[PDB]
């Protein structure tokens, strides 16, 4: 039983503060390195700081959503010249939206 | 868990066969390891770490002697065994040389000039 | 837990240990044999009592070659 | 909570921002020797006036470290206070007691300082001699792979332990080739006309192959073949062509 | 404790051991923590880094005074006699991570080894400083310690003998 | 006085090194302590008297080039000995913090 939970993985980095049990513990991720959560994080903070600043009446909540692969669909249906969901034909995903929507226009 | 089972967990290792495959010979185990459970000789992990070093001169050896040392201080830093005299005993029981009289060189006390 | 992760360390450390002193004498034992060894040897067992048996068994598996 | 917690944990932040930290460890000399050593001194009655200091401990100097040496300039830490980069002194590490620390990083600093000026020269091609644009050519070459080695050693803080005995020892060929970039640097620079101040520089190249005649030679001769690019072109153009050109009077043979 | 006296040995003394230009690396301090007598165990270590800091000092410099290709080719080879010194100290570092009781006697038998290169050698360089050798005789000088009575510095010079014939056969090859 | 003092200085004494509580009585005779436990001492501090002589002697003929080829490789063997002997002396020292 122990030596069947021995064989669990352990960080190869060994400690500099203790020498007593040094299993790690890590040098703790930046946020420049970390990037899909830690980005959810900034983005999430960032429009919230924006809506502060204006008072409250620009409203975009979802640094995502729906998906990438969703969004480049329906931009794909804006190229037939019809109808899709986001159209009847970061917060910064319109002005990224925009010319891309506007070649389908 | 029971030791009784345990003892047929390392009929499983050495033997090809399976726990369940002889009882002849887990009839012999449980003769020989009850009444003979739970130390009756008295302990002692000096003579054990100069009888392995006792061995490793009988291996021509006087660096991994020392070295030995350097375990048995690591081996009493971690603190987690309950007999360190029993385990190394044991391993020292069953050493293989890879290449007379004895019973008057020093071993352990029976306990039978003291009350168990 | 963090500090249940440092003692599950600090017993692959002794075992490392018993590993080393294993090899060294160029025993019989095997590494899997021998985590048997340990949990019958931390409930206080005769050392002298095992040793009769694993040479029986290891003489039983030259009764099965 | 929300973004709070995740800084807690999973970010550092005690050096960059000016806010103290106490870390918890067992300490046991291997480990506590900056502190045994402050009680020791504190036993004895400086009397204590300590400096002040925000506790950084090691493993964050040696990205800042990374960084400098790489190229990029004006950190937290190594920050000029006389034109050249130095540490700052908001550092103790839990052992060391900063006084082989002061001194590794002050020899480190000693360092970043001369790429420090080499990176400025580029600087300053951003914001007609064309043997420098040559010039910065080969010393870019030296820079993107030099930058590389740093960089790589930067995800191996991401992905087991590293301190500064593998770091130094790991840029020793490096610290070989930048000694010779110091002395060719002060030539480019030491001149009135533009076709002197190249030859003295173009010059030296010539001179310091023949010096040591082996890795340095091979940056050597790397530098050698980009610089006397132009002079390739603008002689094959005065003997095919035929005219002559002026370039402020560029060229070396005028007629 | 396990960094310090890994850099101290090296070019970095740090506070615990202080530089004299004489010989330094001096300590006497008394240790409540670790000794009195451990100061002494230290002093015996000490000669080595001392030896190590001139090298590297005589090294900086080269690659009336000297000069020639030819102390272009002795420190050349005197970077590779200090390599296993190098790796021999990553390797206590690496030790000392996980070991809890190990102290300074550990690397003064360690490194006892090193007690015979370091001299033999330091004597060498003290005699090409104080009598102008920077020439063809150096080859002399480095022929009689390669025949030597200490094994370290028998096998060294050997190999920094081969590379300053490598230079004199390229001006042998130019003029033949 | 405790025992855990002298088990330290004498642990020093095997270097051929004074301890605090033992240092050297005479050039030529053994170490002086500055009922049972201290006679015991000078026979383990013999071993730290025998060993500076021995010590002292292959330090300077390593070094002496006019002593020879022959000689200088004594020493080196001489040398090479007192190596496996500070093998033990390693151990002796990290053990502390039985041992007696």
């Amino acid at each position: 039983l122990w030596e069947a939970a021995l064989t669990y993985e352990a960080s190869k980095r060994r400690c500099w503060e203790r020498v007593g049990c040094p299993p790690g513990h890590r040098e703790e991720p930046y946020l420049t390195e970390a990037g899909r959560d830690a980005f959810d994080k900034f983005c999430r903070l960032h429009q919230g700081e924006l809506q502060l600043l204006a008072g409250g009446v620009l409203q975009a909540p979802q640094p995502v959503l729906v998906k990438e692969c969703e969004l480049v669909k329906d931009v794909l249906n804006v190229l037939i010249g019809v109808v899709s969901a986001t159209f009847s034909l970061p917060e910064s995903i319109s002005s990224l939206l925009s010319e891309v929507a506007e070649y389908g226009t | 868990k029971s030791p009784n089972v345990l003892l047929q967990n390392l009929c499983c290792r050495i033997l090809g066969r399976s726990e369940a495959d002889v009882a002849q010979q887990f009839q012999y185990a449980v003769r020989v390891i009850g009444s003979n459970f739970a130390p009756t000789v008295e302990r002692d992990e000096f003579l054990v770490a100069e009888k392995i070093k006792k061995e490793l001169i009988r291996q021509r050896r006087e660096a991994d002697a020392a070295l030995f040392s350097e375990l048995h201080r690591k081996l009493h830093s971690q603190g987690v065994l309950k007999n360190k005299w029993s385990i190394l005993y044991l391993l020292l029981s069953l050493s293989e040389d890879p290449r007379s009289y004895a019973t008057l060189f020093a071993q352990a006390l029976p306990r039978d000039a003291h009350s168990t | 837990a963090a500090a249940a992760a440092a003692n599950l360390n600090a017993v692959r450390e002794t075992m490392d240990v018993l590993l080393e002193i294993s090899r060294i004498l160029n025993t019989g034992l095997d590494m899997e044999t021998l985590s048997i060894c340990v949990r019958l040897c931390e409930q206080g067992i005769n050392p002298e009592a095992l040793s009769s048996v694993i040479k029986e068994l290891r003489k039983a598996t030259e009764a099965l070659k | 909570p929300d973004d709070r917690s995740w800084l807690e944990h999973h970010v550092v932040h005690q050096y960059w921002t000016a806010r103290p930290s106490q870390f918890p460890h067992s300490l046991h000399l291997h480990s506590n020797l900056a502190a045994v050593w402050d009680q020791h001194l504190y036993s004895s009655d400086p009397l204590y006036v300590p400096d002040d200091r925000v506790l950084v401990t090691e493993t964050q100097v040696i990205r800042e470290t990374l960084w400098l040496l790489s190229g990029v300039k004006k950190l937290f830490i190594f920050q000029l206070i006389d034109g050249k980069v130095t540490v700052r002194n908001n550092i103790i590490v839990t052992h060391l007691t900063h006084s082989c620390l002061r001194s590794v990083l002050e020899q480190i600093a000693a360092y970043g300082q001369v790429v420090f000026r080499l990176q400025e020269f580029i600087d300053e091609v951003m914001g007609p001699f064309r043997t420098y644009q040559a010039f910065m050519w080969a010393l870019y070459k030296y820079f993107i792979s030099f930058k590389e080695e740093l960089a790589e050693i930067e995800k191996c803080i991401i992905n087991t332990t590293i301190t500064l005995a593998i770091v130094v020892d790991k840029l020793a060929p490096r610290l070989s080739q930048l000694k010779v970039l110091h002395k060719v640097f002060s030539t480019g620079v030491a001149e009135t006309r533009n076709v002197v101040r190249a030859s003295h520089l173009l010059n030296t190249l010539y001179k310091a192959i023949l010096e040591y005649d082996e890795q340095t030679v091979s940056l050597l001769f790397s530098l050698w073949v980009e610089t006397v690019r132009p002079y390739l072109q603008t002689v094959d153009e005065w003997i095919v062509h035929g005219h002559l050109w002026d370039g402020a009077r560029e060229f070396i043979i005028q007629r | 404790m396990i960094h310090e006296l890994l850099l101290a040995l090296s070019g970095y003394p740090g506070s615990i051991f202080t530089w004299n230009k004489r010989s330094g690396l001096q300590v006497s301090q008394d240790f409540p923590f670790l000794h009195p007598s451990e100061t002494s165990v230290l002093n015996r270590l000490c000669r080595l880094g001392t030896d190590y800091i001139r090298f590297t000092e005589f090294i900086e410099q080269y690659t009336g005074g000297l000069h020639g290709i030819y102390l272009r080719a002795f420190c050349t080879g005197l970077d590779s006699v200090l390599q296993p010194y190098r790796q021999a100290l990553l390797d206590l570092e690496q030790e000392f991570l996980g070991d809890p009781h190990l102290s300074i006697s550990h690397v003064n038998y360690f490194l006892d080894q090193f007690q015979l290169l370091f001299p033999s050698v330091m004597v060498v360089v003290e005699q090409i400083k104080s009598q102008k050798i920077h020439g063809c005789q150096i080859l002399e000088t480095v022929y009689k310690h390669s025949c030597g009575g200490l094994p370290p510095v028998r096998s060294a010079l050997e190999k920094i003998l081969a590379v300053c014939h490598g230079v004199m056969y390229k001006q042998l090859s130019a003029w033949m | 006085i405790t025992e855990a003092a002298l088990v330290r200085d004498i642990l020093y004494v095997f270097q051929g090194i004074d301890g605090k509580n033992i240092k050297m009585n005479n050039t030529e005779n053994c170490y002086k302590v500055e009922r049972s436990l201290r006679d015991t001492a000078v026979r383990l501090s013999e071993l730290g008297w025998l060993h500076n002589k021995i010590r002292r002697y292959t330090d300077q003929r390593s070094l002496d080039r006019s002593f020879g080829l022959v000689g200088q490789s004594f020493c080196a063997a001489l040398h090479q000995e007192l190596r496996e002997y500070y093998r033990l002396l390693s151990v002796l020292h990290s053990q502390l913090q039985s041992l007696t």
